[PDB]
């Protein structure tokens, strides 16, 4: 803390002050100060608070040593990462008077216009990739045994009679799962029994839609600690971070073409006899909250572009603008990301491209009008950040007659806890809603997050960590790291589920055309905290593609995870990896 | 202490007035090293201390001429420099405390104490920056791999929490530095890897060797009606390997080398600088020494039967001069196995 | 008045070293201080008034304890050589939180001092 | 200076003021700095002017530690704060008088020298590089134009015991000669396309020795330009132009050849060596620019000496300016060796690099040793002056005026005016020499290479280096990696040089002799880009002959070189027989 080497020097001033106006001769006369009683704000809040600055500043610098060379993690940019907003629920929208329609969602949708607070205001921010719908959402979701006792499912019957189905392409109709995964088994079976699915048979007696093209649900998207582990293991991210929510790659969830027996009136089944060959839990119930048909992720980020006023004399502006110098917008409102500028003089004077996109040597062969942001830090007491940047030869050239430069800003807010938000939708598409839309804010955001940059060690352990250096590691070496370095929103949930690990050993693989010099490791534990064979594989899926990922820098190396379920346990996944070529 | 005045300012009296502070200050800390009043943990608690009488200098660096120690009142700071160290020093003094001591009169004397009370303080942080704190060169902090200087310029390298499993510690970076550095090499490091760890002994080094036997469970040499294939596999029973199992001889020529590098001696911390630092499952390594006639034992008992395998050195009971020989083997610096077993379950569906 | 005395004798001893300082003496601080050029003492300028303006906008910088303040110059023409003194009559009132004074009521106090200036030769 | 000095004072006066007071309300709640107003007294203006004045001189003294462990942490893997002396070909030539076994014993020697500038002189490097033998003779040779492009040398001499003398060394006198800039480099290119060399023979004067049993061929190239970066690949124990330069380590074509001469009797030697493949090219001129016997180019090292000085005191800084230096000796060396009388340890020195651990962990019989300098600047005319301090627990209590101290230090001189100059003064190199040489100075002295990397933000790609991974993939990589070693010197030739289009990597398997796999890898580097340099045929050719040896990169991998072209007609292999044993 600030007030941390502040409670330091604040002891410190009168415990060297105890010895001396006791015995110590500045007593001639303070002794006298004293015995009268001086806690004076002629004296005591003062000289205090002049030594409190040289024991802030000057002890907090060289306590950490936050040394320049640490600003190269700049260059391998995933360090976006240090300002995460707000994790905005999963937003969910109703049906819009179902007759012949189909919805097409563009993404960018302001929400909230009500959410006010005490010393809070409303919270407009957006979407990512909006997708178009199609109406139809069935109402009840019940678990339902067989005579051969298998606990099945409910069929698509809802709009089916209203539209014209024939005219709506159904392909890959997501479903994130609903709010009964609070039982933290439903989505680890629920997804897991899906890893072990069987075919459809429904009764519908409408000749009216006839598909393939199974989707993929899902619903991982709530949790955002197990989400950055999944996040450096596709190095490739350079613009996909740039929103940085990622739903390209969807955390790989599958079931493939399914095939409908559909039958007559009375006759079903949705079996997935696999792993329904073990069905529920009896502390597993059911609930019609498994409602899952139009769950679309938000986060907060909101939108401005503010005034230039720009430039004159050196690169030493760093924007407090009066939209955000607007007081409401003062208080807790910040800064994310800065894009897009440079269109002063002529259109195109240093673009917002050169302060990351010099990578090497040849700087002298480079064109004029280029650039580079160098960023901050902010006040005391908030997270905020400033960001002097400036050209790179016209201001070698110094004539500061550029005036129209451009500004593309993109920030959020901060708040207060105990928080609870007012779900509404604020903006509607043109003709589309040919009804508007509810809101229902599945579930509570969270909050914002900011890395572990307390420690010399936490913040150099990853600026070796991406390498192809794992030559020898065991269970010690990876539950200390650096899994502990994707969790900033430490829980002792999370402790429960790091701390599983016990038992890492490699051994050395050598099946062969020709030599293969090649090997492949084993772990996996205790059955509690990562305990549902659901999650048992869940967390397993984030891990996989980092371990994929480090592989080689000599051929000769060659990952295969066996994983040893429970004390009692057995798994294998993996198929054996071959990068092509990384020297 | 009593003992750093006592060692220092009553025995070496005679550079105080041309001693360096940086060097006296270190000296210091040489002075009462095993449990020190550590300098950092000043943010709370000078008190309990002792230190030196520096303040009331008004000094710049090194300008320590001004050496007096009392020893009775817990403290040795009481130094006062008057009329003269003005660091920094502009102003006369203001009303109400002028008035607490009446009138910037004699009892200054007695006031410079509290009014020192600042400069006390700063002038520790300020050569613990010189020393310790951002400057020390690798060099003044000198440390036995404890410093934050080594830790921060030895992680680049890739040994951050890998302690585990390292016998000899990390200390050995001396050399290994640039050349642990550049990936997915070499060959050359490796004769610095000996020429650091023993004088006077040469090496060469051999890129491939004839490895055998792998053995391998399906014997095939009888043909398949059903799927019976070519391509590649021309063989019997026995395969060759060549592919990374390089091979390395040694050349000393004294016995205490050679009793250096006797299992016991020298040959374990090779074996640690390879198999945990440098190499890891890249390669396997295969030694060799070729000396002179002979410097053997007999067959007695319990432990030291095996020079690796070979063993002579009583044939010579006549000859008055020598030959030189090949010495004997010692294993590849090898990490492997098969863990047992086979498995039940599969990965995912896409 | 045991207070209104401390405070007169803090008042005196800083007034006398910001005269003291003449203004550009400083090297740290070339704000601190007066002007009072030996040419303003040799022959008045009306020199009072802006003396005493000089005088206020020094104080105010340099001494926040006082509150209420008036500053009369009264120049004496008859004191010639090394002499033709000024007379500074400096009115005050303190801030501090005895504050005894015109403006910080307090106990109603208006300290005051007088001082004499002269000519470096 | 004042400014920011100030700055530092009206920046934390403001901070102070509202940003370290008002942005802690739960602390006004424990301190008020606005409603409590000023005291009364000077004691304000007095503290936050003296507390924020402390700050400036705190936060200036913070403004130079970047600029210093940066500088000494960057030090560690690269040896490149260094400068690179100058240098030029020597060539010498003895009486042919004294042939008569005339063994070349090149332990010691000097150089000539010249005066310059202020009155001063020269005292190079000599070379105490191997030569073996001097020649017989080099003659005023003709590149006699043949029906098959051959153009002739002519060598011999005659006047010594040619049957023994020959008989010493003929055998692997690998040995060149030197030309110009599309001359020889020419040769080199022909040097891989020789032809059986069919009539293989001096002429004149093969009276004595009548014996070919021994075949000894030549290589040499520019060893100024390219050659920094081949030297620049390797370990860090190596002398920059002292461990390459001496060393036979080059990658030096020596293609010898084995025919026996097809001549009439009667012709001491048949006047045809030079058969060929290709057409010798006009517009270059012929001549005898091919000498036999002329040493390496060598460099400026004194042996600078001076007097130990033992002071408790002195080993926290002492920067000391020896006897000579004072003299107008404007550069030193590094320091070299450091010895003297001690008295329990008699003389114990390590350098700090390479110290072997009593203060480390290795722990036994290698005592304490401090061995250790800087260069740091302050000087009055120049960029460095300094020397060391390497102190611990050694023997200055009860010694502090006397310890083991004695010293070994090399030179050059850095302020000199530009002046190419023959080295002329200074020919008694002669002295072991039974007989008396001649002294050519062959070629320009060059400029002393000390502006290295001049800003901070270069150094930061230094240190990208090492994570940022070989520069072998994309050739944005081999752009970017490539030094500026080359842009030291900056020919913009080389800096046209660096027109590199994208590498395209593969792998194979190569069958060896006894039947076995081999890995191999395949590089496919397109050079795109006529007007590469003068000649295509010159440069890529003594440009792969260095770009290939810089493929030391793993330990069992057989190599893969092949370079091609813009597609204006060929493509250009390169293997080597890299061997269970040796590379090729």
């Amino acid at each position: 803390l600030t007030l941390r080497y502040f409670d330091a020097e604040m002891r410190y001033l009168r415990e060297a002050g105890k010895a001396f106006a006791q015995a110590h001769p500045d007593r001639a006369a303070m002794l006298d100060l004293d015995k009268a009683g001086t806690p004076d704000p002629c004296v005591e809040r003062l000289f205090e608070g002049f030594a409190f600055s040289m024991g802030r500043l000057r002890q907090k610098i060289d306590d950490d040593l936050p040394e320049l060379t640490e600003s190269l993690v700049s260059m391998l940019w995933p360090h976006y990462l240090r300002t995460i907003p707000s994790l905005s629920v999963v937003a969910l929208t109703p049906r819009l008077s179902v007759m012949k329609m189909a919805e097409t969602v563009p993404a960018g949708l302001e929400v909230t216009s009500r959410p006010v607070g005490p010393g809070n205001t409303v919270c407009r921010y957006r979407t990512t990739r909006a997708i178009p719908l199609n109406p139809l959402a069935v109402e009840k979701v019940v678990m339902t045994t067989e005579p051969d006792g298998r606990s099945v499912l409910k069929i698509g019957f809802a709009c089916s009679e209203l539209a014209d189905w024939s005219q709506v392409d159904l392909h890959r109709l997501s479903l994130y799962l609903a709010a009964e995964a609070p039982v933290s088994s439903t989505l680890h079976l629920m997804m897991t029994k899906r890893l072990a699915a069987l075919y459809l048979r429904l009764p519908g007696n409408d000749e009216r839609i006839r598909i393939d093209g199974w989707f993929s649900p899902g619903g991982f998207a709530e949790e955002d600690r197990l989400w950055p582990k999944g996040d450096s293991a596709f190095s490739g991210y350079q613009l996909l971070l740039e929103y940085f929510t990622f739903r390209e790659k969807f955390m790989f969830v599958h079931l493939n073409g399914l095939e409908n027996v559909s039958l007559p009136a009375g006759i079903s089944g949705f079996d997935l006899e696999v792993v329904l060959s073990q069905p529920w839990p009896a502390d597993l119930p059911v609930t019609d909250d498994a409602l899952c048909l139009h769950c679309v992720p938000v986060i907060n980020l909101f939108t401005l572009e503010a005034d230039p006023l720009i430039i004159n004399g050196l690169e030493s502006e760093y924007l407090l603008r009066p939209k955000r110098l607007q007081d409401g917008y003062t208080e807790i409102y910040s800064v994310d990301a800065v894009t897009g500028s440079g269109r002063t003089g002529s259109a195109e004077y240093v673009p917002f491209t050169s302060f990351r996109h010099r990578g090497g040597m040849l700087r002298h062969d480079a064109p004029e009008r280029y650039y580079h942001t160098r960023v901050k830090r902010g006040v005391t007491g908030m997270y905020d950040t400033w960001l002097i940047l400036g050209g790179q030869r016209w201001e070698a050239d110094r004539m500061p007659e550029r005036e129209t430069l451009s500004l593309r800003i993109t920030g959020t807010n901060g708040q207060l806890p105990r928080r609870a938000l007012q779900s509404t939708l604020l903006d509607r598409c043109e003709q589309v809603l040919q009804a508007p839309v509810s809101v229902r804010n599945l579930c509570k955001p969270t909050l914002p997050v900011y890395p572990p940059t307390e420690d010399r060690f936490h913040w150099r352990v990853m600026s070796h960590l991406g390498t192809g250096f794992l030559n020898m590691l065991s269970s010690a070496e990876v539950l200390r790291g650096t899994l502990a370095l994707y969790n900033w929103r430490d829980d002792e949930l999370n402790h429960r589920r790091l701390d599983a690990i016990l038992a890492v050993q490699h051994h050395r693989i050598q099946r062969f055309e020709k030599g293969f010099l090649l090997r492949g490791l084993d772990v996996e534990v205790t059955l509690d905290g990562n305990g549902f064979a659901g999650e048992g594989d869940i967390h397993l899926f984030g891990e996989m593609l980092n371990r994929f990922l480090a592989l080689y820098a000599d051929m000769n190396q060659f990952n295969q995870l066996t994983l040893i379920v429970q004390p009692e346990g057995k798994c294998i996944r993996w198929k054996e990896n071959h990068n092509p070529r990384l020297p | 202490s009593q003992s750093a005045p006592a060692r220092l300012i009553t025995r070496y009296r005679k550079q105080l007035p041309y001693i360096n502070f940086y060097r006296f200050c270190q000296l210091l800390e040489q002075s009462q090293p095993d449990q020190p009043p550590i300098g950092s943990g000043w943010q709370a608690r000078q008190e309990a201390v002792r230190f030196c009488p520096y303040p009331g200098m008004g000094f710049p660096a090194s300008e320590i001429k001004d050496a007096v120690i009392p020893e009775e009142s817990h403290l040795p700071p009481i130094v006062h420099v008057t009329f003269m160290g003005l660091y920094g020093v502009t102003s006369p003094l203001p009303a109400h405390y002028i008035s607490d001591i009446a009138q910037q009169r004699e009892g200054h004397e007695a006031a410079a104490d509290f009014l020192d009370i600042f400069s006390h303080r700063l002038i520790t942080q300020y050569y613990r920056i010189w020393r310790k704190y951002s400057y020390p060169a690798t060099f003044e902090a000198g440390g036995q791999d404890k410093t934050s200087q080594y830790l921060l310029g030895l992680a680049r390298l890739g040994i951050p929490g890998c302690a585990q499993n390292i016998a000899t510690p990390v200390s050995r970076f001396l050399a290994l530095l640039p050349l642990m550095l550049l990936p997915g090499r070499t060959a050359e490091g490796l004769t610095s890897l000996v020429t650091l760890l023993a004088p006077g002994t040469q090496a060469r080094v051999w890129h491939h060797d004839r490895r055998r036997i792998p053995l391998k469970t399906p014997l095939t040499m009888r043909v398949h009606h059903p799927v019976s294939l070519k391509s590649r596999p021309v063989m019997g029973d026995h395969a060759t390997d060549v592919n990374g199992q390089v091979l390395l001889q040694l050349s000393t020529q004294t016995g205490s080398e050679v009793q250096g590098w006797l299992p016991g001696g020298h040959l374990y911390s090779d074996l640690l600088a390879l198999l945990h630092v440098y190499l890891g499952s890249r390669l396997d390594v295969r030694l060799q020494l070729c000396v002179e006639r002979s410097l053997l034992p007999d067959a007695r008992l319990s432990c030291r039967p095996a020079a690796g395998s070979p063993q002579l050195g009583r044939t010579a009971v006549m000859r008055t001069q020598a030959k030189i020989a090949t010495s004997a083997a010692r294993v590849m610096t090898i990490s492997l196995g098969r863990y047992q077993r086979v498995q039940e379950h599969y990965q995912r569906k896409e | 008045v045991g207070e209104e005395e401390q405070v007169i004798l803090s008042v005196l001893d800083n007034m006398q070293r910001i005269l003291n300082t003449r203004a550009g003496s400083l090297k740290h601080l070339p704000d601190y201080g007066l002007p009072d050029i030996t040419t303003i003492l040799q022959g008045m300028p009306g020199t009072a008034h802006q003396l005493m303006r000089v005088l206020s906008d020094v104080l105010l910088k340099y001494e926040p304890r006082i509150k209420r303040v008036d500053v009369t110059m009264q120049e004496q023409t008859q004191p010639g050589e090394l002499h033709y003194v000024i007379d500074a009559e400096l009115k005050d009132a303190g801030l501090v939180r005895y504050g005894t004074t015109f403006i910080p009521e307090g106990r109603v106090l208006l300290r005051h001092l007088k001082q004499q200036r002269y000519v470096q030769t």
